[PDB]
Parts: C-alpha cells; structure tokens; sequence
C-alpha cells in the first residue's frame, strides 16, 4: 500500500514560536 | 488500476523495476504530486540511494523544488543521508538552495546533528552565515542544540576561509 510518510522539512526555529 | 501505486510510491518504496517500466510508459521520471514532489524528492526523504541513483542516471532533474521549495538535497540532508547527498551533490545542485522557512541543506543537517553531512555539505561550498527568518546561522543553531562535534567542524571550516583571523 502507499507509504503516507511524504516528504517534509522540520520546523528549525529557535525562541518561542 | 485504481489501487496501483504512483511513480511516488515506486520510488519511496524501492520498487526499482516498477519504477523503470512506468517511466518508459509515460513522462512521468519528473512528475510533481499535489505537494510539488517529484519522485526524487520522495526517493531522498525515504533513504532509497538505489533509486536515487537511478533516477539521476535517467536524468531526474535534482534542482527542482517542491511548493515549500523543498529539494531533494534538503530532504535527505535533514535526514542524514550521506551517500544521497553526495550523489546529488555530484550532479550539481545549489548547496545554499532557500525554502520558504529560510532554511537551507546545511540548516538542516546541523538541525539534525548529521556531521558527515554537515562536512560534505560546507566542503561543496555551503555557507555556514546564511540565516533562518528568525535570524539565526548554522553556527548559532549547533550552539544553540549543544551539538559539539557540529559546532567544531563549522568553526574550524569558517576560520580557514575567514582571511581576516589567523
Ligand atoms: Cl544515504
Ligand atoms: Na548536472
Ligand atoms: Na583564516
């Protein structure tokens, strides 16, 4: 079956959001 | 058929004969899907170094950028895949390729503590200065996530091509 896994980047801030 | 799996799907999943055979079908070796991904990019983000090689002998183009500009070096970078990177990197792809977020491959491979990574990537010329839209630089984020042996291979790296500090 397909993986759902798609491709992504991660969120790599610092500090509070 | 309706539950066959798209180009995508053969390339994340290593099915290299299938993958083969619907690219000789269609043109399809730089489909985007509705993310903006070709199958390279999810070849890369799911380690398949056979695929990618692959893909890049059949002329899959490594420069082309998903709607988050995300590319395929700054998918496997974030993942620590070295020997994909190198790969891409021999095709070659910007080493200082932006996504949206103002993250670059060598950002995420110092996010992801990913030294092999991080010493191709600044061998091949990434710059170490370049910032997030937060405005913090490879450097600050290895500092600022405690990884040392990062830190250490940045430093020194910036130091040599620094001409202005013996
Ligand atoms: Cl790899
Ligand atoms: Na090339
Ligand atoms: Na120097």
């Amino acid at each position: 079956l397909p993986l759902y896994t798609s491709p992504s980047l991660p969120n790599i801030t610092l500090g509070l959001p | 058929g309706a539950n066959s799996l798209s180009v995508h799907q053969l390339a994340a999943q290593g099915e290299m004969l299938y993958l083969a055979t619907r690219i000789e079908q269609e043109n399809v070796i730089n489909h985007t899907d509705e993310e903006g991904f070709t199958p390279l990019m999810w070849a890369a983000a799911h380690g398949q170094i056979a695929v990618v090689e692959f893909l890049l002998q059949n002329g899959a183009d490594p420069q082309l950028l998903g709607k988050g500009r995300e590319s395929a070096l700054s998918l496997a970078c974030s993942k620590g895949y070295t020997d994909i990177v190198k790969m891409l990197l021999d095709c070659g792809v910007d080493v200082n390729e932006y996504d949206w977020n103002g993250g670059t491959p060598l950002l995420y491979a110092v996010h992801g503590n990913h030294v092999k990574c991080v010493k191709m990537l600044l061998e091949s010329g990434a710059d170490p200065t370049i910032e997030t839209d937060s405005g913090y630089n490879s450097m600050d984020l290895a500092v600022a996530l405690g990884y040392r042996s990062v830190q250490q291979v940045i430093e020194s790296h910036l130091l040599k091509l620094l001409q202005n500090i013996k």
